[PDB]
């Protein structure tokens, strides 16, 4: 149930030492990396061409976040801080009030993009599905103070992307 | 209880409490409590007069063997007097076993560097002086490895806080990185996460 | 007071000082020092800049978030200044130029923009305005300097009543042009002067003494409307100046005369090039002018400053000449220069 | 004018000839060294955009910081960003080296690499995928693009 | 209990009420334990709480729009186990695991209810007792659980002076202190004189009192006028409560002179309604026929 | 979207906008919530 | 009471020990000013080594001064060899930090502070 | 159906803006404020009352597992709609 | 149930083990070749 | 250049963990272990998951801990293809680095579809894994362990049978046997000394006693066996990849005490217990039973360990992480004497140090 | 021997690394903590 890697004793007779000297003499081996290096001199590299093509994911990929809403135009997070209490960075601020309809909102939703590890803790607690880790990776700012989105930016964030959360959530809510 | 429970067993629970017997009656100078814990693994309890005698003991005899340290672990615990809870994790090659070997001291009071004996704590109760303060007498290099050289504290005492003391940030008047008193943008939250109700009524602890 | 400018916290890095300054000329050399001592409390410091962004990238690592607001702005526009400084509760303006372009002469640097940055701090509503002049400015100077910056003191004071006005008397530091330019004199041929140089006489301000003669203005209410005069504590003959200079560098130095024959014209045959000029007739004229003492104005003394002198701060100036063969020296080396 | 076209046309060859060849330094700190890695690895692949590494300081552009910041090495950072000729950028890769990321609260964590280095591009992640990183090194040659050195000079 | 369900039918739905403004009423999540009732029977001693119904829909409510306002009417918001009774101001605005519990004195009445201020990030979120057994048992009025947001409006903030027009605006300490201290050294005897408020510490008392002694005044006063005719305040024992809070659980009659201490001091009346129940104390009123 | 179009909403944006970094649409951070302490407003009368 | 000592039995080989780190400290100095090419003097490096040595000024427990003593050991190994930067001697000289408040009354005009 | 200060800044859903004399507005000086203006208290006022038959009615939110759990809610308040708790959508018995 | 499940038959079997082809000719013939190349060349 | 003194300073990223740790609960300090060791994220999620299910007294679902070896030999690779590599890049073979980034760019492409996230999972869970395996998944495991036993080929083709390669291995940095087991030694260190011990072999976890599987053990101690038996533990990886997708049960990914592992999302919304249970797990979380573990497992360095005590609360009171890599950084004072400058970076190659986890 | 006698008061004040500002001016607070009267445990 274990084999000796490096336990090969050669062979003493004079046609595998002819053959080793002529290994070393006449550097076999050194043929063998360069047919090889050769081999693969001639082949389709894998270089994708980014950022005309892109690479390959997968629905369940974590990315930027968003706050999803109903289909009736309703937002759907409910104020209830479980997505604060489970983030493992602590980069979610919540505070909330009862807005002019007396419905449980939030006043202020800060996801600190920084702080933020991108676990996909807050989309699996969630249990309203409000706040979700959508498909978007290219949003690279030029300053900090734009990764630190409030409650307006991921609202925005999912009227943006809502038309490609909704049918990724389609895709996978069977699994959860 | 066939699904989900953990399958006990009763064979490793059996012969490490014959060999926590045998460890206890050849040693009754240092060895203090010996237990087994309901997941089989063993924990001789001593006292620090006793690193050096232990675990030469454990490192050389027949029915031991405990030829390799794995980890060397302090636990620092403020309710105690003796707050500090070194703890040695042997492994045995030869009887496919492991060993855990737990002394205790305050801040003042040198335990014996366990170098002699196992090379590879060089590091660890070195590690140990930097984290925790305690102090690891007969040690060749015995100085701070994981903190920075401006480091004045020992971190994983719980009586340190979690953010430090001083935060270091770049200042173009002396044109130098600069230590100061830290000011976190956020506070950080602590939750209140203990819930009032007995979650396990075999480990309560009788009353006063 | 409005509940978001309440100073707040400790001081430090992440607390609220209850200062939200307007820096002009924030990417020069005393507005380097003045965003990185403003921005250690806290104060949200509004940079305008007219450069590009790249050269302003040293002052983003002077605060925390928010802190520092950069944005364009043009000398010849008011709409600029008003966007820029409606905001603010101090305006501190260090816009210069030690010499002269093609699209800005000194009338455009000490007299148009100060006036309007003066004048539309009055009429926005600034409660603060701090305005910086050359101790040496006078109205018959023979430079061109000290008449331009002497008339624009004079507007600025008579347009603002109530704008600081703050002489510093010759500044020394790292990223300067006073011990940049007589340590940079040195291949060239023998560092010229007039006379040997034991003419004029100068006293040297510390630039960190200078910034937190302008904190302390920024902070005292007394300080209102007063001309101050920052000087540093020792008084110096140029010749023996530049004998410390040339001393703690550890360099050759064979002075000569170059008298008023040709040293006014080596302006014109070295500045040739329209690039940033080494030299100039302007900085030829001020280096050889003394430093008047004017005692009845207020001082450093007069803001609770300790200035610090010349021999403390000339080695950390002055390391980056020596070649290598005496980088390995020391400051108890070299023996102080002879005040006077 | 003539001549500003003159300076137009250089400003667009010399910030074209920055853009095109940016060198970063071989300098990783922790998981992200692996994700910049794989930006270098035949997928994604920084080569072919005229993106080598050089491993010395003295011969790069930008300094991708990649990993954490710990207390012991910000003068280290420092140090390194120092002896970087200009010009010189900083891409400052994945949450901990953007504002503290999951270490944010530690006694040992410098708080961003902004407090140490002045940075360019931001390129949030835990890591930032090497297309993410790829997408920002892209967005700092847009940024190297719109650069107006000669024009400013001439209008200064 | 179990970690799952079995239930696969359509639950109940019960109907809210509507029983003040600080007690929001949510009747679904209640599992009619009764403690309700017998709070407001035994305690409160109000009697407006019941279960109307027989069976599954037995519900806990008033069966009329009756607005249930005692003054220990918010304590059925602690002793509900469920989330059927909600403190209406601290509806929505927290949740208990952020919030940091530092532990506090009422000031509102004289009976110095031991409570909790529980806070979050800075900032006052409610007010909830500790069990005490010699003053406030674990209850607390209305006033001490819903007046922290009065705590938070209409606050002096900055030193504010008279202007040469007569009005108030901001300034610093310097100028306040140096405006107040001129005044001051130029005083002497009844010449300056202090009125003490309701809430008001003994440290700040005290120390105002040495700084009127700098001065050798002794004119300092008080809101509530105690008679000094007598002994005064000489021995303490003319102007305490001098037996005990918990006293009124040993005595048997017990007479009250011009108080309403329902209102004045309401939990020194559920203390005397506790001896009214347990003990069958005799209480006579000599004043007002109040409730 | 060609062959199966995503389900359409009132709310989702009618104009897809790439990383407006740089530009003057560019995210600004702010507090989304209103003021905590309500200061007091001196009257503004003669207090004779 | 009877405890197990680290290096000093009671305080005269502790002051003994201390003495002898002074000395250290007082020879190594002028080396850590030149090799680091510092900005200070030699008499404001010795004065700011005086006042680290007084800030402990008051311990009479030999275990305490002993671990003083082997941590100032630290200290001077990690200075002899190059192990601290110019940085890290500099933090002892606490020059960004603001001139903090001392008296009654800048505290009260600051902030909270005790 | 965002609304406009005095000041010139657009009003959030919450009812935060600026004051005209408090400095941060300095951070909208060249930039924008990135406001949402699909407000949600307005987009659930164009919800048509729900008239259904029965006295308890059961809410999901639609979709079955993609909407927020399934509540109960009652309907005999004749006066007042059976307002659901997660979801703001509302119903009637209609008898 | 629809799970992630291997198919009907199983997968097929995975080489794991090492293929190194042997290619080249032997000692003598590599010297044989070189030696002629030199005689070649002399001549 | 004769080495007289190597003095390996650490802690340049000494970052607090198990310090955050104490302070966090279970679940929210799962995801630091995929930072310690940046190349072997799912192993280090293995060990504490292994830690905390030995202290909840619970076990893992089948399915779930065949996912688990599964990924854990598909995270061996990952170990071992960035060990090679990089040993080949530091001495200056940079060649089979880009040739094997693509079989590490489509393993992080099968990390990404099962987890979401290319490089840190937060997968594996205690109670199991997180997330049932997406659908054509396993096919395109099969299709990957198809082709990558060619590519350990050309790679031993390239750097085994080499001259120049072998120069710089064959005498460098031989470890005796005595000194590893004194050291700490442990995993490849030990097997590349002659020693025969494997984690999965002797003291076996969730069902490594059900693959068949080999062991390489070396016979000098040079940095050249050890490079031997990495190749090798490519090998039977991909011979223990072969057996898991043979024998995947089906069933569950998370343990049925519900408890413990969240309910579904399908069943939170329509019952009671299963939503009182999510909101307590991802607000307060699990409560364990008091008492301290050590949980060691075989990751592809050597002996990755956590001693977790538990105080009772749902968060650690105390969680040590032993690193392969410290102890193995910790024998280079003794296996870089008598060598060169050369040397030295061959060393810190064969001992493969991810200095997240010798830092913490 | 091996045992010394210390009868000095035990104090770590030097050793802890605690700056001066955070010992002399923070008032620690020991306390069995109230229950939450929300709950009954
Ligand atoms: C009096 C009249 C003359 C005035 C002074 C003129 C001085 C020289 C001017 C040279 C050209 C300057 C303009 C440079 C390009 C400006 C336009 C531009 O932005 O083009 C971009 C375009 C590539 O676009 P990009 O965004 O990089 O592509 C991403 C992939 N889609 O870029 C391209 O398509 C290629 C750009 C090539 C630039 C020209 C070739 C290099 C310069 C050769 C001459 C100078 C060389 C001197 C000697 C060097 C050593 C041989
Ligand atoms: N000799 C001295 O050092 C002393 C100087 N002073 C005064 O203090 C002030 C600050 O001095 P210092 O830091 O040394 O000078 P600098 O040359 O170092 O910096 C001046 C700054 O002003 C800006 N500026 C100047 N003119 C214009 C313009 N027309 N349009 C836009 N920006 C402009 C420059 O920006 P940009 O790069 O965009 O042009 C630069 O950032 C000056 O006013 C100077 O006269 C006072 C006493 C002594
Ligand atoms: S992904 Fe994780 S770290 Fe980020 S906000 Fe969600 S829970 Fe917090
Ligand atoms: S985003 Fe979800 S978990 Fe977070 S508060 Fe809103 S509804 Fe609750
Ligand atoms: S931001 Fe996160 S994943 Fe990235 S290097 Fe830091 S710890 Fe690793
Ligand atoms: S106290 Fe709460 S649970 Fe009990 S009867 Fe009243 S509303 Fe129902
Ligand atoms: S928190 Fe308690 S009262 Fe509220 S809905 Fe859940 S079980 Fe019911
Ligand atoms: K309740
Ligand atoms: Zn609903």
């Amino acid at each position: 149930t274990y084999k000796y890697v490096n336990l090969r004793e050669p062979s003493m007779d004079m046609k595998s030492v002819t053959d080793r000297a002529a290994q070393t003499l006449l550097w076999t081996e050194l043929i063998r990396g360069l047919g090889m290096t050769l081999s693969y001199l001639f082949r389709e590299p894998a270089t994708i061409n980014y950022p005309f093509e892109k690479g390959p994911l997968s629905p369940r990929f974590r990315g930027e976040h968003a706050l999803r809403r109903y289909p009736s135009g309703e937002e759907r997070c409910i104020a209830c801080k479980l997505c604060e209490a489970v983030c493992p960075a602590q980069a979610i601020t919540i505070e909330a009030e009862p807005r002019a309809d007396g419905s449980r909102r939030t006043t202020r939703y800060d996801i600190d993009m920084t702080k933020c590890i991108y676990c996909g803790f807050c989309q699996e607690a969630c249990p309203v599905d409000a706040i979700v880790e959508g498909p978007n990776f290219e949003f690279s700012t030029e300053t900090h103070e734009e990764l630190l989105y409030n409650k307006e930016k991921l609202l925005n964030n999912g009227d943006k992307w809502e038309a490609e959360i909704a049918a990724n959530i389609q895709a996978d809510y069977l699994y959860r | 209880t066939r699904p989900t429970v953990r399958p006990r067993n009763d064979v490793a629970h059996k012969q490490l409490s014959a060999f926590g017997e045998y460890v206890a009656e050849i040693l009754p100078k240092y060895v203090q409590q010996v237990q087994v814990s309901c997941f089989s693994e063993l924990e001789i309890c001593i006292h620090p007069d006793g690193v050096i005698p232990v675990l030469t003991f454990l490192r050389d005899h027949s029915n031991a063997q405990f030829k390799s340290l794995a980890d060397l672990t302090a636990v620092d615990i403020p309710t105690r007097q003796n707050r500090f809870e070194i703890v040695y994790n042997l492994l045995s090659l030869r009887f496919n076993s492991r060993i855990r070997v737990k002394t205790y001291t305050d801040e003042l009071t040198p335990v014996e560097s366990s170098v002699s004996v196992y090379k590879a704590a060089n590091w660890y109760e070195r590690e140990i002086w930097d984290m925790f303060g305690v102090f690891f007498a007969n040690h060749p290099d015995l100085r701070r490895i994981l903190t920075d050289y401006g480091f004045e504290g020992h971190p994983f005492r719980k009586d340190f806080p979690l953010s430090g003391y001083v935060e270091l940030r770049y200042d173009d008047e002396v044109k130098r990185v600069v230590a100061e008193p830290v000011e976190l943008a956020q506070e950080f939250r602590k939750f209140d996460l203990n819930s009032p109700w007995e979650a396990f009524p075999a480990y309560r602890q009788p009353p006063e | 007071l409005h509940h978001a400018v309440i100073p707040h916290g400790k001081g430090g890095r992440s607390s609220v000082s209850g200062i939200v300054a307007t820096v002009f000329g924030a990417t020069g050399f005393l507005g380097r020092y003045l965003v990185n001592h403003l921005g250690r409390m806290g104060s949200q410091v509004i940079v305008p800049y007219r450069c590009e962004p790249y050269d302003t990238m040293h002052l983003r690592p002077m605060g925390d978030l928010g802190q520092i607001i950069f944005m364009d702005w043009n000398g010849r526009d008011k709409d600029s200044i008003r966007r820029a400084v409606e905001h603010s509760n101090v305006v501190i303006n260090l816009v210069g130029r030690e010499w002269e372009t093609k699209n800005f002469d000194f009338e455009d640097v000490f007299v148009k923009i100060p006036q309007a940055i003066a004048q539309v701090s009055k009429e926005a509503g600034v409660e603060k305005f701090i305005h910086i002049s050359h101790l040496n400015a006078d109205i018959k100077s023979s430079s061109k300097y000290l008449r331009n910056k002497a008339v624009g003191e004079k507007e600025v004071r008579e347009t603002f009543p109530e704008a600081t006005i703050i002489k510093p008397a010759d500044i020394f530091g790292r990223e300067d042009r006073f011990l940049n330019y007589f340590a940079n004199i040195r291949w060239f041929g023998g560092v010229p002067l007039i006379s040997l140089g034991k003419k004029t006489v100068k006293q040297p301000v510390y630039i960190v003494d200078v910034t937190k003669g302008i904190i302390n203005a920024i902070k005292d209410p007394d300080a209102r409307g007063k001309t101050f005069a920052f000087v540093g504590p020792n008084r110096y003959l140029l010749f023996d100046l530049v004998q410390y200079v040339f001393a703690v560098a550890h360099r050759p130095f064979l002075p000569y005369p170059m008298p008023h024959f040709a040293y006014r014209w080596i302006g014109r045959l070295f500045e040739i090039s329209p690039f940033e000029p080494w030299t100039t007739r302007d900085k030829v004229e001020r280096i050889h002018t003394t430093d008047r003492t004017l005692p009845h104005l207020p001082g450093l003394e007069d803001l609770g400053v300790q200035a610090t002198p010349l021999e403390l701060k000339a080695i950390e100036v002055l390391r980056r000449h020596r070649t290598y063969r005496w980088l390995s020296s020391e400051i108890e080396d070299v023996q102080p220069a002879k005040t006077v | 004018s003539r001549g500003e076209y003159v300076v137009a046309k250089l400003d667009d060859l010399i910030n074209w000839a920055r853009r095109s060849s940016l060198w970063p330094m071989t300098f990783g700190l922790a998981c992200c060294a692996v994700e910049m890695m794989h930006m270098a690895a035949p997928r994604y692949d920084m080569d072919r955009f005229g993106v080598v590494f050089r491993a010395s300081p003295r011969q790069s552009d930008v300094m991708i910081v990649a990993g954490t910041l710990t207390n012991k090495m910000a003068p280290a950072l420092r140090k390194v960003y120092d002896q970087m000729p200009e010009p010189r950028y900083v891409v400052s890769m994945g949450s901990c080296a953007n504002g503290g990321g999951y270490y944010h609260y530690s006694y040992s964590v410098v708080r961003g690499c902004d407090r140490i280095v002045p940075v360019d591009i931001y390129v949030p992640g835990c890591p930032p995928t090497a297309e993410a990183l790829l997408y920002g090194i892209l967005q700092l040659q847009k940024k190297i693009k719109r650069e107006k050195r000669l024009r400013i000079w001439y209008r200064r | 209990g179990s970690d799952r369900s079995r239930f696969l039918e359509g639950k109940r739905a019960v109907e809210d009420k509507n029983i003040g403004p600080l007690v929001k009423t949510i009747m679904t999540r209640c599992i009619q334990c009764t403690r309700c009732i017998r709070f407001a029977s035994e305690i409160a001693g109000v009697d407006d709480l019941g279960t109307t119904g027989r069976g599954n829909d037995m519900q806990v409510g008033t069966y009329i729009e009756k607005m249930f306002m005692s003054e220990l009417s918010g304590n059925i918001i602690d002793i509900c186990p469920v989330g059927a009774l909600t403190s209406k101001p601290y509806a929505f605005t927290a949740r208990p695991w952020e919030t940091r519990k530092t532990e506090s004195i009422d000031v509102m009445d004289a009976v110095g209810s031991n409570i909790v201020v529980s806070t979050r990030t800075g900032e006052v979120m409610r007010i909830l007792p500790r069990m005490h057994e010699d003053i406030n048992e674990e209850w607390i009025s209305d006033k001490t659980r819903f007046a922290y947001d009065g705590l938070k409006r209409q606050r002096l903030t900055e030193p504010m002076v008279r202007n040469e027009k007569g009005l108030l605006t901001h300034t610093t300490w310097e100028d306040a202190l140096s405006r107040v201290a001129g005044m001051l050294q130029s005083c002497q005897g009844n010449d300056v004189a202090a009125i003490a408020g309701g809430l008001v510490d003994a440290e700040a008392l005290i120390a105002l009192k040495d700084l009127l002694n700098r001065v050798d005044s002794d004119t300092l006063c008080t809101e509530e006028v105690f008679p000094t005719a007598g002994a005064g305040t000489d021995l303490r024992s003319n102007y305490l409560l001098n037996t005990t809070i918990a006293g009124v659980e040993e005595a048997d009659v017990v007479l009250l002179v011009g108080t309403n201490p329902r209102f004045e001091a309401p939990l020194f009346n559920a203390r005397i309604r506790k001896s009214w129940l347990h003990n069958d104390l005799k209480v006579a009123l000599i004043g007002s026929p109040v409730d | 979207p060609t062959v199966k179009p995503p389900t359409a909403r009132k709310f989702i944006w009618t104009n897809h906008k790439f990383n407006l970094s740089g530009t003057p649409q560019q995210y600004v951070p702010y507090s989304t919530t209103r003021k905590k302490i309500q200061e007091w407003v001196p009257p503004s009368t003669p207090y004779k | 009471t009877s405890v197990k000592p680290i290096f000093s039995r009671d305080m005269n080989e502790a002051k003994r020990r201390v003495r002898e780190l002074y000395r250290a400290w007082y020879r190594e100095v002028p080396n850590t000013v030149h090799l680091f090419q510092l900005d200070i003097s030699v008499k404001q490096g010795r004065d700011k080594v005086r006042e680290m040595f007084k800030k402990n000024a008051h311990v009479t427990d030999p275990r305490v001064v002993d671990l003083l003593v082997i941590k100032g050991k630290m200290e001077l190994e990690e200075t002899i060899n190059v192990w601290k930067q110019r940085t890290h001697v500099m933090r002892f000289f606490h020059e960004t930090e603001a001139p903090r408040p001392k008296d009654f009354l800048s505290k009260f005009y600051v902030g909270h502070d005790p | 159906g965002v609304r406009t200060s005095p000041t010139g800044e657009k009003v959030t859903h919450t009812g935060q803006v600026y004051d005209d004399e408090d400095y941060r507005r300095v951070r909208f000086v060249g930039r924008q404020k990135e406001v949402n203006e699909n407000f949600a208290i307005d987009l659930i006022a164009e919800q048509p009352v729900s008239q259904v038959g029965s006295r308890v009615i059961s809410c999901d939110g639609g979709g079955g597992a993609l909407g927020h759990p399934r509540v109960y809610i009652n309907l005999d308040k004749e006066t007042k709609t059976g307002t659901c708790g997660y979801c703001g959508l509302q119903f009637r018995q209609q008898h | 149930v629809k799970q992630d499940m291997p198919p009907v038959g199983g997968y097929g079997p995975i080489d794991y083990k090492r293929n190194l082809p042997r290619r080249g000719l032997s000692g003598y013939s590599m010297f044989a070749v070189g030696i002629g190349a030199l005689l070649f060349g002399y001549w | 250049e004769m080495v007289r003194k190597c003095d390996p300073h650490i802690g340049l990223l000494h970052r607090g963990t198990e310090k955050l740790i104490e302070y966090k609960t279970y679940l929210q300090a799962l995801p630091y272990f995929d930072r310690l060791d940046y190349v072997s994220m799912m192993c280090n999620e293995q060990a504490y998951s292994l830690a905390v299910e030995k202290l909840l007294n619970i076990q893992p679902p089948p399915r779930a801990q065949w996912i688990r070896v599964l990924f854990g030999e598909i995270t061996r690779l990952l170990n071992h293809i960035m060990a090679v590599t990089t040993h080949a890049l530091d001495i200056g073979a940079m060649t089979p680095f880009f040739w094997m980034f693509e079989e590490r760019e489509k393993m992080f492409e099968f990390y990404e579809r099962v987890s979401g996230a290319r490089m840190h999972a937060a997968y594996v869970r205690p109670g199991g894994v997180h997330q049932d395996l997406p659908l054509g998944l396993m096919d395109d495991i099969y299709e990957f362990s198809k082709n990558f036993s060619l590519r350990i080929d050309e790679l031993e083709e390239m750097l085994t049978n080499n001259r120049i390669w072998r120069n710089r291995t064959v005498d460098i940095g031989v470890v005796t046997a005595e000194d590893a087991l004194n050291y700490g030694f442990s995993g490849v260190m030990l097997r590349g000394s002659g020693i025969q011990w494997d984690l999965r072999k002797t003291q076996p976890y969730d069902v490594y006693d059900q693959v068949e599987f080999d062991v390489p053990i070396g016979s000098r101690g040079d940095c050249y066996d050890r490079y031997l038996c990495r190749v090798e533990e490519m090998r039977q990886s991909i011979r223990i990849i072969s057996q898991c997708l043979n024998k995947m049960p089906p069933g569950e990914i998370k343990v049925d005490d519900a408890k413990v592992s969240p309910p579904k999302r399908a069943e939170m919304k329509t019952s009671m217990e299963s939503l009182i249970h999510h909101f307590k797990l991802y607000t307060e979380g699990y409560q364990v039973p008091p008492g301290a573990t050590y949980t060691a497992i075989e990751a592809p360095k050597g002996e990755f360990g956590v001693y977790l005590v538990s105080d009772g609360s749902s968060r650690p009171y105390r969680c040590k992480i032993k690193a392969p890599g410290f102890a193995h950084l910790a024998g280079l004072d003794k296996m870089s004497k008598g060598h060169m400058l050369a040397d030295v970076v061959a060393i810190i190659g064969t001992q493969d140090i991810v200095f997240g986890e010798v830092d913490r | 021997t091996q045992l010394i006698t210390v009868d000095e008061k035990l104090d770590i004040t030097t050793l802890t690394g605690v700056p001066e500002e955070h010992i002399k001016t923070r008032k620690a607070r020991i306390f069995v903590p109230a229950r939450n009267n929300m709950q009954s445990g």
